[PDB]
């Protein structure tokens, strides 16, 4: 989940 | 047995389908594939348990109606191998909605009436790409949908899965919150002498309240799925989405959420193809360096975000001069 208004809360990638 | 043939890479084990006709779930150039898993399989993107894993998320090509199925040739037996399979069916369960049909008969009856499959909401623009040497002509058309469309909540959580594999960052949006704007892209196609509807891609915008009485509506989420990209068709969404909001006095201008190096790329072709025939970015003007009145236009006449109007100067400048 993002806060409100947001829809890129989710995590980056550690390769 | 060789444990390391039962550790998959779940970017390539992942096998995403649009489908319009029955020959594409035998045709694996229909097939297109992930860029990110880690959200469900970890940094390493891999899955452990399983031998020649196949992850078959199939979509019909407008409603994206779903087929759901995990297969493989072997798996890990516990009382030999003395571990247990990762639940890759669970994991893929938490980010598409229940109801998925789960063999090609079934996902088949479905496709037989995707005719009665529409587009959600209001037509903003019809494009067309017409063949310069007398071959196909294709025809797409972009819609602005909200959850009072009939069906739109239940299509928009089948196509939110998409963004997972596409955009790093991908949350998914609350819906409930009726500031999210969403547009649409479809094109048309002819099947048994009917006009039926294929998703493309989407942009989801929220309208960021700006006290007192304004907007600045921010670019959140935007995919054009894999088979589309690199044809025009994300330009064309997001000069529909400026057009869109220039007609509202209350918008100031138009932002995104955390904007990838691609978006960045994409934005700047877009506005500089909508600045570059405006007055204040004349050769003339553009020689004596960058003035405010630049951004003003590109404010009033496109709802272009300042920072956003610097850029177009920087590139319409290097474009006059060798
Ligand atoms: C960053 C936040 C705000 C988001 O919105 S999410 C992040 C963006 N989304 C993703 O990365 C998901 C995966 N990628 C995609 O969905 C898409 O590839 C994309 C990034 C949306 C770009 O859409 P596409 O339809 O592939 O782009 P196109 O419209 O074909 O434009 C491609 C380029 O062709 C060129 N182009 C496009 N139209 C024309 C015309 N008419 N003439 C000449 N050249 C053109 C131009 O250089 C475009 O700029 P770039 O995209 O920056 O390279």
């Amino acid at each position: 989940k993002g806060g409100k208004g947001l829809g890129a809360g989710g995590a980056k990638r550690h390769r | 047995k060789k444990l390391a043939e039962y550790k998959c890479n779940t970017n390539t084990a992942i096998e995403l389908k649009l489908v319009r006709f029955p020959e594409d779930l035998e045709n694996d150039i229909r097939t297109f594939f992930p860029e990110y898993t880690h959200q469900l399989f970890g940094d390493d993107e891999t899955a452990f348990g399983y031998k020649g894993l196949k992850i078959l998320l199939y979509y019909i090509a407008g409603s994206l109606s779903t087929m759901f199925r995990v297969e493989y040739a072997s798996k890990v037996d516990e009382n030999f191998d003395c571990v247990e399979a990762d639940d890759v069916e669970g994991k893929i369960r938490q980010i598409i909605p229940p109801g998925f049909c789960t063999n090609t008969n079934d996902f088949l009856s479905l496709l037989e009436k995707e005719v009665d499959f529409k587009p959600f909401g209001t037509l903003l623009h019809t494009y067309s790409v017409l063949s310069p040497t007398g071959g196909e002509n294709f025809t797409f058309q972009i819609y602005k949908a909200d959850m009072t469309c009939r069906g739109f909540r239940e299509y928009h959580e089948r196509l939110q899965t998409f963004l997972m594999w596409f955009i790093e960052t991908a949350s998914f949006i609350d819906v409930d919150d009726e500031r999210w704007h969403y547009f649409l892209v479809f094109e048309k196609y002819n099947k048994d002498g009917a006009t039926l509807f294929a998703t493309v891609g989407y942009m989801t915008v929220y309208n960021y309240y700006v006290y007192p009485d304004k907007t600045r509506p921010r670019v959140s989420q935007m995919l054009i799925l894999t088979p589309f990209q690199g044809q025009g068709h994300g330009a064309q969404l997001l000069e529909t989405v400026h057009r869109y909001y220039t007609e509202f006095p209350t918008v100031l201008d138009i932002t995104a959420e955390d904007p990838s190096k691609s978006y960045v790329k994409l934005r700047d072709f877009v506005l500089v193809k909508l600045c570059q025939d405006l007055p204040c970015f004349s050769r003339e003007k553009l020689m004596q360096g960058f003035n405010e009145d630049m951004a003003i236009e590109a404010q009033q006449k496109f709802k272009i975000n300042k920072q956003h109007a610097r850029r177009v100067y920087e590139i319409l400048r290097l474009l006059v001069t060798d």
